[PDB]
């Protein structure tokens, strides 16, 4: 559980960087990483960025 | 060194499937029926050492073992052109040749009778294998020979090679069709028990689905064993293409399946092949796009498993892997994945991250492909549990009537009780529930001590 | 010949003039839920993916210039764009063009526009005034 | 994605119509009898996915369901070259093969017996549709299978698929000919009952009108079933042209039918075809203008509906949709509408605004058209009630005589009473009156 929570935090930070990344491919990689929206369902920060920037 | 794979063809159906698979692999890799590389097999890019051994500097011999409890199928194989592909020292044949009498328990007992010979063959092949990964079993689960011999082989592989993986391509009885073999549900139950206890991976091949695929794609009203075997050979070719067309990733079977089996219990895989075409339609090379490929993959008509329409359970895909062969543009793959996600064409597991994996593969250069692009789908889909749940329901329907069980009671595996059938039913129930759970967030705790 | 002026015009008709009506019908049928979202709630990447998926899944995939079709998010809603256009022939054109985007979260239907990438010298024909019109 | 349409062909007449329709669509799209696109079929401008499915990247399979309660016709169809066009998984066949015996009640009972098979076929075909709008049933109202089984299927589709559109291609019995089918009024009544309660759109195909058109317009002294089926296939082709010739407008069925059905009750559609030509008159490609086209279309001799001369009711058009196919000049269309208004060639509803919609359509590129311009008329005209009124009068004539009712009382659907037939007759009378009322301003309160 601790490892999973760390992983989810790291993934959220990676998604934040991707949204701030210039590379579109990194954004597509982030989009692929959460195809089942598991992290988006689990990490609220991933829910807010797409709602706020769009 | 390649991870060598021993191919096990079990019983009449399994042995026919193995023979046709080896024929197809030889044709795709340019291997002669004697095990010699054909002059057209100039693409030295294939990993023969995974599935074939070299007999000489030129001849690659398949690492395939044909095992049956009935001599008829083995004798028919030995009269085929592929008789020279297998190492004869790796071939163990039951002396009685009588088969199991369509009894899985009898097949297990027959395997026990040839246990010494079988494990000697296995050890000889292991010594002939530089880096043997494990065994691939081709069998039917409904009969006696392929089913019982499969259960025996699974038990003996677990005992002898407890650190090696054992995957099977096991033809499962049709669970939606009422078997005329009243003990077919009993044989299938004993085989499912052994797969639960002694096999590590069972690829379920439902003869109902085989007949349906032959009907819809081959336009065969009554699918012959030969048509099912040819579809299986095409599937095996596609599964071995990554060994035959080496690339950056997933160049070996263990690399391919590692991503596919998240938990030891979640080892039930669904398969897909694309494009499905009739032999006559080779003429028009359709410029199929990665998006077009993915769209065709989502069609149930192309899925090699006939799951019933369960209206009560929201069956879902746990994971999907698409192995695509041919000319693929990475940007086309990216756009295809984007469109698939945007269209929500696949439901993924709710308890963890899940996606449709896409593999791009080269075609064999030695085998002329009539299609610019081909594709395999590997998927974990909860509707595959419906095949297992239906098999369990059929077993319970037969077991509750004790129909045709007296033939199994003659064999030691079923002589005293049918506990293997009850354990198979319980395991299939847990599998169905987990597949249903895998559509739900509570799959995170499914099967956790805290199915 | 080299700038395919007639081909460019036919492409504009097919896409900008919605000549491929079945493609647009399919695209709108699929995308209405996303266009129904508030402008702030629209995911541009999601709209772009839906656009490309409608393009490839419709007969618009048969358009050789379909790859020149781009998605444009209008800075004004359809109502605000309409007000700007109604002002275009009026001295209010500058006032409606300079009118701040309507704080009302425009539906994707109101923000939806196409863009078309025209290179020189073909960009000589689809000018910014022509493209805007 | 296109809104796929499943075509259900019911009974002898319905199955013949469906088969000829699929043949015509294949010919128009350059599709081989096996469902593979012919090399000459390079015009990818048709929207097959509305009516056809792609089996592969190259093979288009019709989204067609061939349904019969008698095996003879299905076996005869399966012996044609087009056996491979339809998806076999969308084909439900009644195990008994006995048909309905031209009995609607028997057709309904057979549908009940094959209910599971039919709904399994329907679901299998439904999963193959990306954006299924609904099911289209092609059947006859005079027989047993297409009438009875068709009504059963309509009822079960309405119960199971309440969010899907239901269009029907319903062949109505000849109302001007004394039907040899003494139970045709019973069959017609049951079909009208289901159309009132369970259908969303009824396209009336009057065999009397088909025979009249073949005699007067096709110069066919004895119209064969085959010639009627080929005319029906031409009509269906014209009805599907907007799917087969994609354009700016009317690209969907709901867009097509919205203009015909102003209110949910006003869902009884009449059809018209143009140009109407005798088989011999193909030779002269007449440069017909939109005004000239509409004028010939406005001629009852070219109208695909044989309405009786009602002297008592000032029948009028409730609504008109003109689908024109071929090379059309917009200025000619404008002049045609102008001339129609100036000449008062169409009377519109008095209770609301009503007009003739005009659609210009391209012809199929794969089939060479001998005519520069073709046209479909869709019209709501109160004189179509005269066909319905004539059918009702024939029903009342049989019911008042209780003719052949003992055979229906032999069947469970009609064993205890014929109350469904009497309610159907009353509803059809109200329908005739409403169609007559729809010519009047008081139609706003008609039926209140």
């Amino acid at each position: 559980r601790i490892l999973t929570h760390f992983y989810q935090g790291i993934v959220q930070q990676f998604l934040v960087l991707l949204t701030t990344s210039s590379d579109e491919s990194l954004r597509f990689l982030s989009f692929r990483l959460d195809f089942n929206e598991h992290y988006k369902a689990r990490e609220p920060r991933l829910r807010v960025s797409l709602g706020t920037r769009g | 060194m390649p991870r060598e794979i021993i191919t096990l063809q079990l019983g009449q159906c399994g042995n026919q499937i193995g023979f046709e698979f080896w024929k197809q692999l030889c044709a795709e890799h340019g291997i002669s029926p004697e095990g010699i590389v054909e002059e057209f097999a100039t693409e030295g890019t294939d990993r023969k050492d995974v599935f074939f051994y070299q007999a000489d500097d030129e001849h690659y011999i398949p690492r395939a073992v044909l095992l049956d409890l009935e001599p008829r199928v083995i004798h028919s194989i030995l009269n085929s052109p592929y008789a020279k592909l297998y190492n004869p020292e790796n071939i163990y044949l039951s002396e009685h040749g009588g088969g199991a009498g369509n009894n899985w328990a009898s097949g297990f007992s027959q395997g026990e009778k040839i246990h010494e010979d079988i494990f000697d063959i296995i050890d000889r092949e292991a010594d002939g294998s530089d880096s043997l990964e494990g065994f691939v079993l081709c069998h039917s689960i409904a009969g006696g020979t392929g089913s019982g011999l499969g259960s025996y082989l699974l038990e003996r592989l677990n005992d002898r090679y407890p650190k090696k993986l054992v995957q099977t391509y096991s033809v499962f009885p049709n669970q939606d069709e009422m078997s005329d073999v009243v003990v077919q549900p009993y044989n299938s139950l004993l085989t499912l028990k052994r797969l639960t206890q002694n096999a590590d991976c069972v690829v379920v091949l439902d003869n109902t689905a085989l007949n349906r695929i032959a009907t819809d794609r081959l336009h065969i009203q009554n699918p012959s064993f030969s048509q099912i075997n040819q579809l299986v050979s095409t599937i095996m070719s596609a599964s071995t293409t990554t060994l035959r067309y080496p690339g950056y990733m997933n160049n070996d079977l263990i690399g391919l399946i590692a991503s596919l089996i998240p938990t030891p219990r979640l080892h039930f895989l669904m398969t897909g092949y694309t494009p499905l075409t009739t032999d006559q339609s080779v003429a028009s090379v359709r410029k199929t796009t990665v998006l077009d490929v993915m769209r065709r993959l989502l069609q149930p008509k192309n899925v090699m498993v006939s799951t019933g329409r369960d209206r009560q359970t929201n069956h879902c895909y746990i994971a999907i892997l698409n192995i695509i062969q041919g000319e693929v543009d990475p940007t086309q793959v990216h756009k295809s994945l984007q469109r698939i996600r945007e269209r929500k064409l696949a439901n993924f597991i709710p308890w963890g991250p899940a996606s449709i994996q896409v593999a791009l593969s080269r075609k064999s250069p030695y085998l002329p492909s009539a299609h610019r692009v081909s594709g395999l789908m590997m998927a974990n889909h909860t509707s595959i549990s419906s095949l297992f749940e239906r098999t369990c329901r059929q077993y319970d329907k037969l077991r509750k009537r004790e129909a045709f069980l007296e033939q199994f009671r003659k064999e030691d595996m079923f002589k005293d009780n049918f506990d293997e059938m009850d354990t198979s039913r319980e395991i299939v129930q847990q599998l169905i529930d987990e597949y249903h759970a895998a559509t739900r967030p509570d799959y995170i705790s499914w099967g956790t001590q805290e199915e | 010949e080299e700038k395919e002026l007639v081909a460019h015009l036919r492409s504009i008709k097919r896409y900008f003039l919605m000549d491929q009506g079945d493609f647009f019908v399919h695209f709108m049928d699929l995308a209405e839920e996303e266009l129904r979202k508030p402008v702030e709630d629209i995911t541009p990447p999601r709209l772009e993916a839906l656009l490309e998926l409608a393009l490839r899944m419709s007969t618009a995939n048969t358009d050789p210039f379909k790859d020149d079709l781009k998605i444009d998010l209008m800075p004004h809603d359809l109502i605000t764009q309409l007000l700007r256009v109604l002002a275009i022939e009026t001295k209010q054109e500058k006032a409606m063009a300079h009118a701040d985007p309507t704080e009302l979260a425009l539906s994707g239907l109101e923000a939806f526009s196409f863009d078309y990438i025209v290179k020189w010298p073909l960009s000589l024909i689809i000018n910014r005034k022509a493209l805007t019109r």
